[PDB]
RNA sequence: GGAUGAACCGAACGCCGGGUUAAGGCGCCCGAUGCCGACGCUCAUCAGACCCCAGAAAAGGUGUUGGUUGAUAUAGACAGCA
RNA sequence: CAUAGCGACGUCGCUUUUUGAUCCUUCGAUGUCGGCUCUUCCUAUCAUUGUGAAGCAGAAUUCACCAAGCGUUGGAUUGUU
RNA sequence: AGCUACCAUCUGUGGGAUUAUGACUGAACGCCUCUAAGUCAGAAUCCCGCCCAGGCGGAACGAUACGGCAGCGCCGCGGAGCCUCGGUUGGCCUCGGAUAGCCGGUCCCCCGCCGGGGUCCGGUGCGGAGUGCCCUUCGUCCUGGGAAACGGGGCGCGGCCGGAGAGGCGGCCGCCCCCUCGCCCGUCACGCACCGCACGUUCGUGGGGAACCUGGCGCUAAACCAUUCGUAGACGACCUGCU
């Protein structure tokens, strides 16, 4: 069965802007530009109105597969909008029972490094994607604050950070120390 | 049985006359075959089926082919049919929109064979029927009846690749 | 045809731009396909590794200097591929397959000439959107071909040339059209004639 | 002054898998991909034109080392343009892939 | 059915075609990957196997046993008389593979140098690169070397430069010098072209292109050995002294 | 991206088949493959017809959906679709294909000396042109 | 013809020309679909591809496509949150 | 506590590394056990690289997956397998 | 001395896509979700590098045969001719690319007067179209009207530039000599008009091999055997040396 058509319609914000080329979107916001295509998906992009800024996905006589991209798009294009407005703030706790995670913020928050996770000579060294700010939280002894526009960029940091403090070889149940996230929040809360 | 363009037959036939009754009962079937031939053959066959009948029992006092009353008329047609699958008997209701009665025939034997791997013998057709669009329970034809129906033709496949069969452009499918 | 039939490889399937080659150097004619990297192959890009790695187990256990002679370049795998749809053991074969030449990128014998283009074998018309697809230019570099790097800037700086080339027919075109503005009374009963029969719409 | 003739390749013999009639021959006309299209080139003659070593005599001219074995096309064939030609002879094998004319001798228009 | 008990394999894989050298000098086959950043440096050298020794030293290993102790090392004598590179070679990339673009010979060519190209210099009129030679002083053939010059400086991608050794400085019978390409490495290509037309005709002493405790890869042709049984060319296992018709082979 | 839809009233230009080279009006959708198909005045009774064969123009009538003749005909010859259409881009080109295939030998002489003459012509102009605009020095 | 095969399918044979076919086929090998073939299903990181025949079972899949039966629902379903 | 790890009652397969059944080839001969030597291959993986699960606290162990690159030995007895 | 031993000593290497698996975003299924689309990490596996050999596969360069009549190379399309191998029967001298979009033109911003952007105007069953474009061969003689006359022809010379992935190609100046001829529509007659007949019509001065004459410009060498070596070796082959 082939669905005649089916749409799904964005409302974009008034601070924030569109522009369409082809199925290339650029959205440029306050908080910067995230530029995204989707040349990999056969549907119809359009901007509706001067006034109000509706966005529409559209697919003619898709099958069972292919309509599920429509909302996939659709949610993509909100998480740009939200990075854009307000922007992605990721938290991590760091956790141990003995060993404290000692962790360096290396230049410009692009690089981190850990000292004694489990207490091993080794030391972890992990960059961050390109356009994520990793810091230490002021507020919390054990806390790292991830900052960016692109949500799966800021979210793939926050996973090779949670993934490089691996316990290894042991019960990962009764050893459950590593750095993980805590919540997935905004920036400027707005 | 194999299959063509079908068409709907108005069989109707009769044991011959015994002197136990002498007038037996008429009945009247429709059957929807290639040919005249073959309506006969699975009009025996079938009152064979239902009632105590033989080909040679009987005999067969008219057959001809039924037109449709309204070729030009867009209709949705409900069929009711049971066919042996490899593991048994089971019945079905399907719904097509045709303009022909016996093209919709036609188009639920092809769509039982695409879907089904339902041979032409093995399929028994049981009730065709014209019906309403409120009628009908298949979204594959409910979304079809849109007083402002309208989409595009989105990618369409170039069909005329061997003329050329050299050529310096490349084709476009945007139209 | 009597001249030689340049194909460009981009955008094409394997097998049908293969089996089109094999037919057209039966028939006596040369064929010339540039840009090999550019065709495409249908499955996706695991799957078609697999196949040629599946390809490359297959060797003479013996002796594998006898054995299949396994080729990493584009142009020599489409030019193994169109072998296999000729009977190359034939003198008739081997004549027809001295008629084909293959080449990674576009020579500089065929770089300042046009290319043919075939549908029946183009990826857009023969693959449905919604498939994957692998590059011959990819599954040959990560199997063993070594020169992708400089087959790309190469065709790098024959895309700037092209470009440039594109540019001066483009002004040449101009100058034509503004031409065609500028004379028109010692041109109409001639434009009437050929408007009359079809020609220049 | 012109070609005045249709260009042909000698795709091949009559044949099966596993049998080749050799008294009858294939060719294809360019530019005729469709089996309707066919019927301008029935009947008209063909020829095979080539050279060989020693020189034979030429009508209307000096003896050269032209060499012809004359033709003409019978019937259409398949459904892609192919067309059978019955030869005076036996076309020899080695003339698969090359140049045959058709003269429009035979004209019906 | 399975052999009873396994064995890792005799001999390697690695070396299979276990022929003469088709070559009596040894080639590199792999030069050291060029970067621009680095300066201009020789990649390669050519020594003589002057023979055999052993030293005193004293290690500076901490961890180890022989931490601060003396050991005593085998080392090996090469000597290494300075290089004369004569010629310049451009390689251009290709899809094919690199390939030789332009060669440039230098004047006055090391009369060892030329004994190379000749198989019989006894019988030679000694005539090989008299008329290349003469394009140096004329105009027209300046010009002419200038344009390969550029044509190399705007095409060529990696170059090497011809070096031959001396014999006249070593105690062998041989006078043929040994001809090499050298690769020069660290650099842009106008910059290492415009270096080795500096070092044309120049002696490039060994210190110049290697320096002290640093260590290199050697490229040789081994001992002769002439024709070898399974015994000693595979180190297969000797059969026993019972086996009737021969127990230097092997069995299957 | 798409402008021209199919809908009732849309009229579709046909590219092969037996009506190949008419005009038709779409009447009614049929199992996304098919469509009631009437041309009243290009002279196409009503018959379904597939979509494969069917090239979109942009030209679309305005009556209710599987309405007769007569109302589709009314609106055919209201706004009249024949002459708006010979006056399109594709209905002439269409036309220029057709007579230069039914071109004899004749009129294939008078065009090559036409083209002739004026391919020279503008060859020379082109010539002049180029002169003109070569003159050109300036810092 | 089934690549190939004593038995299978067709069909049995003097030597040839023309025509038409069987069984089987018509991307190239290799003659024929270079039909603007029709309808639908199917993505396989061991896909599938034709009697005999040359490779598979039970049991599963919230992959997808149909179909049967039942149930809830503006007297507000279902799913989420409390 | 069915399913960490097992699996009675039943039941479906796979292998030709066992032993059976047959006699299709070989009876104008294909040298018949075992050992030594040597090469390659298979995986239903003993260990090693990387993982998942446990009645995995650590250790040790078990179960399972990708996996056949590398290795799987020295001896007393017996002609032995 | 030589050979030789974990019976002495030295050396043994880098990268990519990724399996299993663990994740991200994320629907399908207003929740979830490693999966559907798109993403990340990932290994004794795989592939490549290093290493070993080097195609009936290529590159660049060197020197290319005498002191006697003696061989050779290039330049002339120079000539007269031979032998042999036959194919073919106008050319197209080039954007990149996308297909749920393209293509052209133009007014403003920014990079060396040309390009990249933002507008605006057009075309899109592609007509600035390969279903396409260019040229097109009967030739001459009167003979007018138009096109042109800032025009073409030079195997005419000299100079310059661009092209290196296989440049074997293409473009531009200066001088000199021609005709005002060739392009269209007209006038005027002529040519063997070979009496119906085929292989005619081109690439083409085709490819290759010997040979003669005719002129000019230039060159005067290696290889192998033998011998010697022993870094080599069954013999070959290999590394050497020889006023
Ligand atoms: C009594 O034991 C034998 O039969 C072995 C032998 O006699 C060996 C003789 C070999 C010579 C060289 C003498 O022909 C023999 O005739 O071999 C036969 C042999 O003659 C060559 C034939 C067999 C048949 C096929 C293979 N050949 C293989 C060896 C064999 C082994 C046997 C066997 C028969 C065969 C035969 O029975 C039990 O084990
Ligand atoms: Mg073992
Ligand atoms: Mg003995
Ligand atoms: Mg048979
Ligand atoms: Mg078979
Ligand atoms: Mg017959
Ligand atoms: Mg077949
Ligand atoms: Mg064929
Ligand atoms: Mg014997
Ligand atoms: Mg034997
Ligand atoms: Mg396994
Ligand atoms: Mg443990
Ligand atoms: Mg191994
Ligand atoms: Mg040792
Ligand atoms: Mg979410
Ligand atoms: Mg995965
Ligand atoms: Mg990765």
């Amino acid at each position: 069965m082939k669905t005649i058509l089916s749409n799904q319609t964005v409302d974009i914000p008034e601070n924030v802007d569109i522009t369409l080329k082809g199925r290339t979107v650029i959205v440029k916001g306050p908080r910067g530009t995230l530029r995204r295509d989707f040349n990999h998906i056969n549907v119809e992009l359009s901007l509706l109105g001067k006034k109000k800024k509706r966005l529409r996905v559209d697919k003619w006589w898709g099958n069972r597969k292919e309509l599920a991209t429509v909302r996939t798009i659709c949610s993509h294009v909100q998480n740009m909008i939200k990075g854009v407005t307000l922007g992605f703030r990721y938290k991590m706790r760091s956790v141990y029972a003995h060993f404290p995670i000692n962790v360096v913020i290396q230049e410009n928050g692009s690089l981190v490094e850990i000292r004694n996770f489990l207490g091993e000579k080794y030391i972890r060294r992990v960059r961050m994607r390109p356009g994520v700010a990793c810091s230490v939280s002021q507020a919390q002894k054990d806390e790292l604050i991830l900052e960016g526009n692109d949500i799966e960029l800021v979210s793939n940091s926050a996973a090779l950070i949670q993934q490089a403090t691996t316990v290894k070889n042991k019960d990962i149940r009764k050893f459950l120390d590593g750095i993980y996230v805590s919540e997935k929040g905004t920036v400027q809360q707005a | 049985k194999a299959s063509g363009t079908l068409r709907e037959y108005k069989v109707v036939g009769r044991c011959l006359p015994t002197p136990k009754c002498h007038t037996p009962p008429l009945y009247r079937m429709r059957i929807f075959a290639p040919n005249h031939v073959v309506a006969k053959s699975r009009f025996w066959y079938f009152v064979s089926q239902l009632k105590k009948m033989k080909k040679s029992s009987g005999e067969i006092v008219y057959c001809g082919q039924v037109f449709e009353k309204s070729p030009l008329r867009v209709k949705n047609f409900g069929i009711w049919l049971r066919y042996d699958s490899r593991s048994g008997t089971h019945n079905m209701y399907r719904e097509y929109r045709d303009l022909t009665t016996a093209g919709a025939v036609t188009q639920c034997y092809r769509d039982m064979g695409a879907r089904h791997r339902a041979r032409a013998h093995s399929i028994q057709i049981m009730k065709v029927e014209e019906i309403a669009a409120s009628k009908c329970r298949r979204p594959a034809v409910k979304q079809f009846h849109d007083s402002k129906i309208k989409f595009p033709l989105p990618h369409r496949v170039l069909r005329r690749q061997h003329k050329p069969r050299f050529t310096t452009k490349r084709p476009n499918t945007f139209f | 045809e009597v001249q030689v039939l340049v194909l460009d490889g981009r955008g094409h399937l394997l097998g049908r731009l293969a089996a089109i080659v094999a037919k057209q150097v039966l028939l006596g004619r040369k064929v010339v396909v540039v840009r090999c990297e550019g065709i495409n192959i249908s499955g996706n890009f695991y799957r078609n590794k697999l196949k040629y790695l599946a390809f490359l187990r297959k060797r003479m256990n013996t002796n594998p200097s006898r054995g299949p002679y396994h080729f990493r370049a584009p142009s020599r795998i489409f030019w193994r591929t169109v072998r296999g749809m000729l009977p190359h053991k034939t003198k008739r074969g081997q004549a027809a397959l001295d008629r084909l030449k293959v080449f990674d990128g576009i020579p500089p014998p065929y770089d300042k000439k046009k290319r043919m283009v075939v549908p029946a074998a183009l990826k857009v018309v023969r693959l449905k959107p919604t498939r994957k697809f692998a590059y011959l230019g990819r599954l040959a570099h990560e199997v063993g071909w070594k020169y992708q790097a400089v087959t790309a800037t190469l065709e790098e700086k024959r895309k700037e040339k092209a470009k440039i080339h594109y540019r001066k027919k483009k002004q040449l075109m101009r100058l034509r059209k503004q031409a065609e503005k500028n004379v028109e009374k010692k041109i109409d009963k001639y434009t009437e004639v050929l408007k009359t029969h079809g020609l220049l719409v | 002054s012109g070609r005045l003739w249709s260009k042909a390749i000698f795709a091949g013999y009559k044949r099966g898998l596993r049998n080749q009639r050799e008294h009858t021959a294939l060719l294809k006309i360019e530019g005729v991909y469709a089996r309707d299209e066919t019927e301008f080139y029935l009947g008209k003659r063909c020829a095979y034109v080539y050279k060989a070593k020693n020189n034979t005599v030429t009508p209307g001219g000096k003896p050269n080392k032209t060499r012809v074995i004359w033709g003409k096309v019978t019937r259409a064939h398949g459904n892609s343009g192919m067309v059978r030609a019955k030869f005076r002879s036996n076309l020899p094998a080695k003339a698969i892939g090359h140049r045959i004319r058709v003269m429009l001798y035979p004209s019906r228009i | 059915s399975h052999r009873k008990f396994s064995a890792p394999r005799h001999g390697s894989l690695g070396f299979l075609p276990r022929k003469r050298s088709s070559r009596h000098r040894g080639k590199v086959k792999s030069f050291p990957k060029d970067d621009p950043s680095k300066p201009v440096h020789l990649t390669a050298f050519l020594g003589y196997k002057a023979g055999m020794t052993h030293i005193v030293r004293e290690v500076d290993r901490p961890g180890s046993k022989v931490n601060k102790k003396e050991v005593v090392e085998a080392v090996t004598i090469v000597e290494t008389p300075p290089m004369v590179v004569v010629g310049i070679v451009g390689y251009v990339e290709t899809p094919r593979g690199l390939r030789t673009f332009k060669t440039v010979f230098a004047e006055h060519i090391s009369d060892e140098c030329k004994r190379r190209f000749y198989k019989n210099w006894h019988k030679s009129k000694k005539k090989a690169f008299t008329k290349y030679c003469k394009k140096w002083q004329d105009e027209d053939g300046k010009k002419q070397l200038e344009k390969d010059f550029s044509s190399m400086k705007k095409y060529c991608q990696v170059i090497r430069v011809i070096a031959h050794t001396q014999m006249r400085l070593l105690p062998l019978r041989q006078k043929k010098a040994h001809l090499m390409e050298i690769q020069v490495n660290g650099g842009t290509v106008a910059e290492k072209l415009d270096w080795a037309r500096e070092r044309l005709e120049q002696q490039v002493p060994v210190n110049q292109v290697f320096g002290q405790d640093e260590m290199i890869d050697v490229i040789g042709v081994t001992k002769g050995k002439g024709y070898k049984g399974v015994t000693s060319r595979w180190h297969t296992k000797k059969l026993p002294r019972k086996t009737h018709r021969g127990l230097r082979k092997v069995a299957c | 991206v798409f402008r021209r839809f199919v809908e009732v009233g849309r009229v579709a230009y046909v590219s092969f088949g037996p009506h190949a080279g008419k005009l038709v009006a779409i009447v009614d959708v049929i199992d996304q493959n098919r469509a009631l198909v009437d041309g009243p005045c290009t002279q196409v009774r009503r018959q379904a017809m597939p979509f494969k064969c069917m090239q979109l123009t942009d030209f679309i009538l305005k009556f209710p959906h599987s309405a007769h003749q007569k109302y589709v005909r009314q609106a055919w010859q209201k706004a009249d679709i024949n002459t708006k259409w010979a006056a399109t881009r594709w209905a002439k080109k269409i036309e220029a294909r057709e007579r230069k295939a039914k071109m004899t030998d004749f009129d294939r002489f008078k065009v090559m000396k036409a083209k002739k003459m004026r391919n020279r012509i503008i060859k020379n102009e082109v010539k002049k042109l180029q002169k003109a605009a070569l003159l050109k020095a300036s810092p």
